[PDB]
């Protein structure tokens, strides 16, 4: 083409604005530019790769260049806990004389604190001066260069790789699953062994001196001897003072379980441990396929032959093999997908398994990171089910998937979704029906009448890990139990002591409050995952359109006819679930802030009452906690909250403007568009300028789109003000 | 007669009428044994 | 601009091109139906997108599909 | 290839080796393997709940954990006897 | 402390990386 | 078989009335592409009741 | 007790909110004098009060530290009136409800308009067949087995 | 001084280089190579 | 908007009680003049204060006035 | 006019304008009251006059007052 979207000749002749709008967002759709062949598209896709993990990289090293040029963190490893970590500096021209004052509280310059526990998760690691970040931010500076590099360089005609190269599945899982994972845990507890340990216990190891300086005493003697126990004895004491040698010890490898008693935090010996576990595990795992040696699997094979002999999964997984090569867009899904639940156990584990030290002692950093991950979580995973409805209407072939594993989804896809609805809908009446119940009751004066079940069954999986409040004599709770003798010499002391401790986050206390809220999150799920699933079930076609495939993943609607088909396409159920999902994931934040709002208060019978009931959540939650936040800035002065109170504001104005494009449609627009192009064709003056563009309004699908992500940055943006300002004003 | 009872034989008058029955006999239920959450 | 196909299912009703807005079909001699006639899209370039066409198509599936595409002045209907 | 119908597997399917080795030597095999396997578990139990003396986890010796390794194995190998005595070798 | 050498030191390095970026996203245009 | 007042079954899948029973009405000997004209008791998206299907697309049921 | 809670008899704090409630009531009446209507009814209004918390008291409901009553539902039979026996009501007229809906349309649909008897019922007919919903657990089964109730792909599907 | 930077590059970032940038998409997008 | 001016304006400027003497104390206080010039000053002055009733019904004859208002979001 | 009509009736056998009529100061207008069924009861405020009702907001007793009704068979 030879206007903006090189890519697109039909674009490209559009005499409209819609040029500019769609170019912008079709750009990185490769796949569908004019002329692409498949060797081409993969060979950018992989340079596009390098750029975006030197992007990632130049990001850690501004967080540590800032942090040491601008922040605190040498005093902070000082006391730990009496100073507020710093983030960046600020230099805002519009700031008054009183707001310099204000956010400059604590220091001797305005500064913004910071919530991201970094300061605890190098701390824990090893870092203790400023000028050691400092060269951890070059280093990665060089990286970033060197990654933008290879970019160009595998791009130019010499280095390009072929397309089998990118086809070699084998080769690659078998490097990645070695070398990448397993090969970079050894090496993290080379690490943590030789600079971590050494550190918490008061003994400086850097690049001066670690040639020198062995890790423990013995040496590596009882390694290759095969007296791998010396590694393990002389733990540190229990009265140890961490970064410093009063009551430390010499063990590098243990299995100890719990936490060090004065960081409250996972023992450095075990995550060691942990690790080199890990990385034997993967190493392993890496020697499966075979890569021009002879040994190995081939995975067609494998694949092929898991047929059930009864038939009751037809023809099994043959073809799966060539509809997975041949798909990038399942192979993000699949991808999409396991990074989703991966990122929502990093969130669940790292509040009750506390990694780093004294960061559960930061109740607003702790808060942050679990909204953080949970919200991205959710992202991830309506993006894996979006590309595989993109799969099934671009990639799919009928007939290699002939009564294959996947087609015959797609022939009960009713029985499927109609269920899916049943459950969601059994979720929704009883839930809200009990909530309301309750509500009236008390609302009457009568307590007492209330419908509260108690969560028996997974008050029955924390005992049968050791809690004993319950009174479920049950396993690891029994004394007799076959399982307590086991490990009670192994890891279950420090376990125990932990799980049975009131003041950890581990297994946490459950009530009948906490049934309600898990049934809610529960049709959360359910109605997210429906939508979803009919919508790459129902991509390929259905009753109203039995053509869709024949248009695409996106298109505006088939017409006012039959019916009218508004919203028919598959990406509409994208936008769809983006609500749903933005509804469950508030639910499960809320939730997880109220309950420890509460208990960090102390209070904890304040959500066991109230959170039986709606108004509970409304009054005690949301209208108490929010007077910190709209006080931030008030007819009487101000404080360091007011960049958290107008940021609250302006999400609010950001989510109703989305509303806008969400219920007002194209029609009207377009017509008082025409009126104002009469305008200015007919105003003096202004008539000498004029456009080279058409104006045009915003099409149906660009609408929701934009309507979406000004719905989405609003409810984001809202929230992350409420849960920081309403945290640290309180306790912090 | 016989179309009057057609048109109270509609769906709209017949709904009614059964919801207001049964509404009936429950709040008369809850007169007479009340409070209740369990089967005692 | 938009793309109109006909298929071989046209019982040459008339009643598409007695819709269209701006003359885009016409209906031309044919044996396949008894009514020996069937649709033609002579001048797609002045289809507005309205599928008011697929509106009014008898058969179980329209006959007559208009599958929208690259824009022009005309297609997007502007009068300025 | 790989893909079969009916009952039963083809002996392909067992591998290189094991495709050309008899139903019962596998058989025996299985059942050797299985009793490595469960004799570790019993004895390592005995150490892990003997009082004291395993401090440092001296309970871990290297036999029992190679040996505990037979039962994925017996559970393979027995699979493969079927497959071999339906395919009549 | 980080000293004014090592802050000037560090923004060399930044130029260096948004010449060889620009590079890179022309190439791949 | 295809004949009028035949009951048979509709095998096109585009249909709205797919797997279901209709009435032919008539048979067309014509040579035309679709001679069956079967009617069906339920209304389509559309609101009609009658379509003109080939002989291979209706199975006599019975 | 199962879950570490009490029984309601001898919870502590459910004494206390009886208590409590019949307390505000008197409060008020006192206001009100002697057999002034509005007294009267709060008299009685405390009564009741006194009954609920009794009945509770006398069942097998276990109270929590809050002193309100928890339900069990793990299948214990113990505490079956919780949930269990309810629940069989539930079942008993749901069914019957769906069962003889079921027996309706079907029936009407043979008629000579179909559906004009779907929005102007036959009151006759619709009565006789809600009567036979009494057996339904009995009379799905004989369906089932005699292949009446579940279709076989003779039904639309979609074009994919 | 590098503490004069804050001073001398925020000026920049926010105001001259964004300013540069859209200048030079528009000029991008209303040219016909 | 209309509404609620009214509704604040004369909690503020206008009812209230007045002593036997001249003393006249307005039920908002007189918060309207400089807390209605900002958004937040509605948002905390006016929403969040004023909604204390509805919000603590629970228990009252006004415990309708609250499920009503619950409901209503619903 | 059944509206209406239903209105003054509930305002001569449901309501305290009697007592209202001599005290309008403090006595509290009511002219609904809830049925004694499931703790709903709380709904009937006690407003003042020997009676407890909803509170109404309608504005019925001064209008009534100022016509010179004054008494409830009217
Ligand atoms: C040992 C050699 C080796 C190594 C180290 C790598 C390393 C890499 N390759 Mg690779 N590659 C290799 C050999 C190797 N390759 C070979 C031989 C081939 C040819 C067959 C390729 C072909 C290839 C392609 C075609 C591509 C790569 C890419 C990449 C990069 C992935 C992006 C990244 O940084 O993520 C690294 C991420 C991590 C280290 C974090 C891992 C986090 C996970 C979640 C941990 C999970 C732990 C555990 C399982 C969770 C438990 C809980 C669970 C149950 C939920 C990475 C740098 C991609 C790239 O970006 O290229 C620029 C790419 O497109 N490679
Ligand atoms: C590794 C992750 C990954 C990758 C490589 C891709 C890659 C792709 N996706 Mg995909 N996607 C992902 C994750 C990913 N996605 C996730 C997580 C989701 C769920 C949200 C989706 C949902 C999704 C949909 C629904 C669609 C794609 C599409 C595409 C393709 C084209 C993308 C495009 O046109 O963008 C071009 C560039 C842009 C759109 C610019 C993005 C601008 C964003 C929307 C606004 C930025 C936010 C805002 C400005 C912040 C300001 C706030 C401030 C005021 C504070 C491309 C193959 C499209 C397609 O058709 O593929 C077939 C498509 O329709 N994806
Ligand atoms: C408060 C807002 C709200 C509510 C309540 C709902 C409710 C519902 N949505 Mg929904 N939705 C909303 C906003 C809302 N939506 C928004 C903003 C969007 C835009 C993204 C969507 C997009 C959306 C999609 C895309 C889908 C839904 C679906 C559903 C249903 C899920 C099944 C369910 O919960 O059954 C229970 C339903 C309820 C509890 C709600 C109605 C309750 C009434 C009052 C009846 C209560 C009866 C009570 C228990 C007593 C009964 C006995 C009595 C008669 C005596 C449900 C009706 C899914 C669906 O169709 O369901 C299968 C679906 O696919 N919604
Ligand atoms: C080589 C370094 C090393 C060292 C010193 C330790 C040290 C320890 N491990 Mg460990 N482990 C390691 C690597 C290491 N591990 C790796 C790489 C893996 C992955 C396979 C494991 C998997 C592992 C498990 C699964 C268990 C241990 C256990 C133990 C403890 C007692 C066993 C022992 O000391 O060795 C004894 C080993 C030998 C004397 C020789 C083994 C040689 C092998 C079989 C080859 C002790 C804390 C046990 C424990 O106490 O935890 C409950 C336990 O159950 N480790
Ligand atoms: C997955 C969750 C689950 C499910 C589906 C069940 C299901 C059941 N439980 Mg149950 N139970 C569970 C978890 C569960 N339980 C847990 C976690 C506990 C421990 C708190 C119990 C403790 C329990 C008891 C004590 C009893 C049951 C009983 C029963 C049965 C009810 C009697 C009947 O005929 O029906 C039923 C099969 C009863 C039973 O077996 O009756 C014969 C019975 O007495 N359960
Ligand atoms: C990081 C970006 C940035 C920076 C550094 C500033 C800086 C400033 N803004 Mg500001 N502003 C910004 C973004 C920014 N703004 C944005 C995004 C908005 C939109 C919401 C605004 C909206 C805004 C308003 C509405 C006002 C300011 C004002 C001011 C000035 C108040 C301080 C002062 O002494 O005023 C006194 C002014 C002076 C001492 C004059 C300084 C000399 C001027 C700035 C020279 C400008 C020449 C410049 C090179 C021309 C640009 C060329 C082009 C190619 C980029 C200060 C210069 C106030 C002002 O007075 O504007 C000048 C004012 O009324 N700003
Ligand atoms: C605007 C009109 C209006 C409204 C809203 C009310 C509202 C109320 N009146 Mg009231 N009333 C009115 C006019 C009105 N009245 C008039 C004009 C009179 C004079 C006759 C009365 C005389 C009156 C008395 C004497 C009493 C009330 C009572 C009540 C309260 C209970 C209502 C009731 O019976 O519930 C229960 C409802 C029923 C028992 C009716 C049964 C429901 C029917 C069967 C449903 C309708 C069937 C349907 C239409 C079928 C369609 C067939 C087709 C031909 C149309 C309620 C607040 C009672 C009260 O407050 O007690 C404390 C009370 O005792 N009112
Ligand atoms: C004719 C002749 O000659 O013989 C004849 C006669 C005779 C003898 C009667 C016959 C026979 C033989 C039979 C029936 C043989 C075998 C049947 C068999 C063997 C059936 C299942 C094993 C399943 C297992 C092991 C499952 C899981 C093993 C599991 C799940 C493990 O996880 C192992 C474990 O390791 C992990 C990974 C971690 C370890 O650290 C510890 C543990 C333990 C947890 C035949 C077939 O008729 C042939
Ligand atoms: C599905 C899956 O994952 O399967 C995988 C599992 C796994 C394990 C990864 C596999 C592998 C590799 C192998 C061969 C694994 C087997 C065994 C393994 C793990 C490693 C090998 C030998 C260890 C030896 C010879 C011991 C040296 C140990 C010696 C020589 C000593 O005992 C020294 C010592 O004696 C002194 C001198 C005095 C004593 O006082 C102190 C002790 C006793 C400590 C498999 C089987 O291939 C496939
Ligand atoms: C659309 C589509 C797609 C996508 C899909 C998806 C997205 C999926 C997802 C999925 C998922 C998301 C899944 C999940 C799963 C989960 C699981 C599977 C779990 C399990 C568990 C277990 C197995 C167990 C565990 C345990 C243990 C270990 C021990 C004891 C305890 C317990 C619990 C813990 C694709 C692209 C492919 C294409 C086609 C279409
Ligand atoms: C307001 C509104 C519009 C009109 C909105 C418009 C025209 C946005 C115009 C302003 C934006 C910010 C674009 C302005 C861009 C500047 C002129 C600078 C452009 C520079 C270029 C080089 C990009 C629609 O077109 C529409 C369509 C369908 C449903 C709802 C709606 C709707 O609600
Ligand atoms: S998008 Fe427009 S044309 Fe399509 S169904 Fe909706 S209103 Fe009709
Ligand atoms: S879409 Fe509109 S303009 Fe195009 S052929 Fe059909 S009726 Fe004519």
């Amino acid at each position: 083409a030879t206007k903006f979207p090189k890519f697109s000749q039909a674009l490209a002749q559009d005499p409209a604005t819609r040029r500019i709008w769609y170019g912008i967002a079709t750009a990185h759709d490769l796949e569908a530019h004019d002329g692409m062949t498949e060797e081409n598209l993969y060979q950018k896709i992989f340079a596009s790769h390098f750029g975006h993990l030197a992007i990632i990289f130049l990001w850690t090293s501004g967080n540590l260049f800032h942090v040491a040029w601008q922040g605190n963190f040498e005093k902070w490893v000082s006391n730990p806990l009496k100073t507020r970590p710093i983030a960046h500096s600020i230099w805002d021209p519009h700031f008054g004389e009183s707001a310099l004052k204000a956010f400059s509280k604590g220091n001797t310059y305005p500064v913004n604190i910071t919530f991201s526990g970094l300061y605890q998760w190098w701390y824990t690691i090893g870092f203790r001066t400023n000028q050691e970040l400092y060269k951890g931010s070059i280093g990665l500076l060089l990286l970033a260069s060197v990654l933008l590099i290879a970019g160009w360089l595998h791009l130019q005609p010499k280095f390009r790789p072929s397309l089998s190269w990118f086809k070699n599945n084998e080769s690659r899982l078998n490097h990645h699953l070695s070398g990448l994972l397993g090969f970079s845990s050894l090496a993290w507890t080379g690490h943590l062994v030789h600079v971590a340990i050494p550190a918490s216990r008061g003994v400086h190891v850097g690049w001066d001196n670690f040639l020198t300086t062995p890790p423990h005493p013995a040496g590596l003697t009882p390694f290759f001897t095969g007296n791998w126990t010396v590694y393990a004895e002389n733990p540190d004491s229990a009265t140890h003072v961490f970064n410093t040698s009063e009551g430390s010890g010499t063990a590098i490898l243990t299995f100890l379980g719990g936490f060090h008693p004065q960081t409250q935090s996972l023992w450095l010996s075990d995550m060691a441990h942990h690790h080199l576990a890990i990385a034997v595990v993967f190493i392993v795992a890496g020697h499966m396929y075979r890569t021009n040696f002879g040994i190995g699997h081939n995975m067609k094979e494998i694949l092929d032959a898991h047929r059930p002999p009864g038939g009751r999964l037809g023809a099994g997984h043959v073809g799966l093999f060539e509809t997975i090569t041949n798909s990038l867009h399942m192979q993000l899904g699949l991808a999409l997908a396991c990074l989703g639940v991966a990122t929502s156990l990093t969130a669940q584990h790292m509040y009750a398994l506390t990694p780093y030290a004294y960061l559960s002692k930061d109740f607003t950093t702790e808060a942050a990171l679990y909204t953080h991950h949970q919200y991205i979580a959710g992202f991830l995973m309506v993006g894996a089910f979006a590309h595989g409805a993109i799969f099934f209407v671009r990639d799919y072939d009928p007939e290699l998937n002939k009564n294959n594993v996947l087609a015959r989804m797609l022939e009960h896809k009713e029985a499927i979704i109609s269920h899916l609805s049943w459950a969601s809908l059994f979720l929704g009446f009883h839930t809200l029906g009990l909530y309301i119940h309750n509500d009236t009751v008390v609302a009457f004066g009568q307590p007492e009448k209330q419908i509260l079940f108690e969560p028996l069954f997974a008050e029955y999986i924390q005992a049968a890990s050791g809690k004993a409040v319950y009174q479920f004599n049950v396993l690891l709770a029994s004394s007799t139990s076959p399982a307590t003798a086991a490990g009670n010499q192994v890891w279950l002391p420090g376990w125990l002591e932990a799980i049975n401790n009131p003041k950890t986050d581990l297994f946490l206390k459950i009530g009948p409050g906490d049934f309600l809220v898990h049934h809610a999150i529960a049709l959360g799920l359910h109605v997210t995952a429906l939508i979803l699933v009919k919508g790459a079930l129902d991509a390929r076609g259905s009753k109203l359109m039995p053509d869709k495939k024949d248009f695409g993943y996106s298109f505006p609607c088939d017409g006012p006819g039959r019916g009218g088909t508004c919203d028919i396409s598959a990406w509409d159920a994208f936008y769809l679930a983006m609500f749903w999902m933005l509804n469950t994931i508030g639910w499960v934040t809320f939730y997880w802030h109220w309950k420890h709002m509460t208990i960090w208060g102390g209070n904890p019978g304040q959500f066991d009452e109230s959170s039986n009931y709606i108004m509970g959540w409304l009054r005690d939650y949301l209208w108490l906690n929010s007077s910190p936040l709209i006080n931030g800035y008030n007819p009487f002065g101000m404080n360091n909250l007011s960049v958290w109170s107008w940021m609250f504001l302006f999400g609010h104005l950001i989510w109703a403007t989305g509303f806008m494009f969400l219920i007002s449609w194209r029609g009207y627009w377009q017509e008082l568009i025409e009126t104002l192009v009469w305008a200015h064709e007919r105003t003096p003056l202004a008539n000498l300028i004029r456009w080279r563009d058409k104006p045009v309004a915003l099409s149906i699908v660009q609408a929701r789109l934009v309507g979406l992500v000004h719905f989405s940055v609003g409810y984001i943006l809202t929230y992350a003000a409420f849960v920081i300002a309403s945290t640290s004003g309180k306790f912090a | 007669m016989n179309d009057f009872q057609k048109y109270l034989s509609t769906a709209p008058v017949l709904l009614t009428l059964w919801m207001t029955f049964t509404a009936g006999f429950i709040i008369e239920v809850n007169r007479f044994f009340p409070d209740m959450l369990g089967l005692y | 601009s938009h793309t109109v196909k006909i298929y071989d299912t046209c019982i040459g009703c008339t009643q598409c091109v007695r819709a269209c807005p701006t003359d885009v079909l016409e209906m031309v001699p044919w044996d396949g139906c008894k009514s020996g006639q069937i649709a033609s899209s002579p001048r797609v370039e002045d289809c507005v997108g309205c599928k008011r066409c697929e509106t009014a198509c008898p058969t179980d599936f329209l006959s007559v599909r208009v599958y929208l595409g690259a824009e022009t002045t005309r297609s997007l209907g502007l009068a300025y | 290839d790989m893909t079969w119908e009916g009952e039963y597997p083809p002996s392909k399917v067992l591998g290189p080796i094991m495709s050309k080795m008899p139903s019962g030597l596998l058989a025996i095999i299985s059942m050797a393997s299985l009793g490595v396997c469960v004799y570790s578990c019993v004895q390592t139990g005995f150490l892990l709940r003997e009082p004291g003396a395993i401090e440092n986890g001296s309970w871990v010796r290297w036999y029992y954990v190679v040996e505990g390794l037979g039962g994925p194995l017996a559970w393979g190998t027995h699979v493969a006897s079927w497959i071999q005595r339906k395919n009549g070798m | 402390m980080i000293t004014d050498f090592q802050v000037y030191i560090a923004l060399m390095a930044a130029l260096l990386a948004s010449v060889l970026a620009i590079r890179l996203g022309a190439t791949l245009y | 078989m295809i004949d009028r007042n035949s009951k048979v079954r509709i095998l096109r899948k585009e249909s709205y009335w797919f797997n279901q029973i209709g009435t032919v009405a008539t048979v067309d000997q014509s040579g035309i592409r679709y001679p069956a004209v079967v009617r069906f008791e339920s209304v389509n998206y559309a609101g009609t009741n009658t379509n003109n299907f080939a002989l291979d697309e209706l199975v006599e049921v019975k | 007790e199962i879950g570490g809670l009490t029984k309601c008899s001898e919870s502590a704090a459910f004494t206390k909110r009886l208590n409590a409630s019949v307390k505000k009531l008197e409060q008020r009446a006192s206001q009100y004098e002697a057999d002034s209507p509005p007294a009267l009814a709060l008299k009685q209004q405390v009564e009741r009060t006194q009954a609920r918390f009794d009945k509770y008291s006398r069942s097998e409901l276990l109270c929590g530290a809050d002193g309100l009553p928890h339900l069990v539902a793990d299948g214990r039979w113990s505490h079956a009136a919780e949930f269990i026996l309810p629940g069989f009501g539930f079942i008993y007229i749901s069914g019957w409800i769906g069962w003889v809906g079921r027996k309706y349309l079907r029936a009407v649909s043979t008629s000579a308009n179909p559906s004009e008897s779907e929005i102007i019922i036959n009151v006759p007919l619709a009565l006789k067949i809600m009567t036979t919903g009494y057996i339904w657990p009995i009379s799905a089964w004989q369906e089932l087995i005699s292949n009446d109730l579940v279709a076989v792909s003779e039904e639309i599907t979609v074009s994919p | 001084a590098a503490s004069f930077l804050p001073s001398i590059l925020v000026p920049l970032v926010g105001l001259i280089f964004p300013a540069f940038s859209m200048a030079l998409f528009f000029l991008y997008v209303q040219t016909d190579d | 908007v209309v509404i609620f001016h009214f509704s604040w304006k004369m909690q503020s400027d206008v009812w209230g009680t007045i002593t036997p003497d001249g003393a006249i104390s307005h039920i908002t206080g007189g918060n309207f003049a400089q807390s209605s010039i900002t958004i937040n000053g509605w948002l905390r002055d006016f929403l969040w204060s004023q909604a204390s009733q509805v919000i603590q019904s629970y228990g009252s004859a006004s415990s309708a006035y609250g499920l009503i208002f619950l409901g209503a979001h619903f | 006019f059944l509206w209406i009509s239903g209105m003054h009736f509930h305002g001569a056998y449901f309501s305290n304008y009697s007592a209202w009529l001599t005290d309008p100061i403090s006595i509290k207008q009511s002219s609904q009251v809830v049925w004694p069924i499931v703790g709903q009861e709380i709904l009937n405020a006690d407003v003042g006059g020997n009676f407890q009702g909803i509170q109404t907001t309608s504005g019925w007793f001064q209008m009534w007052r100022a016509e010179g009704i004054t008494s409830e068979v009217e």
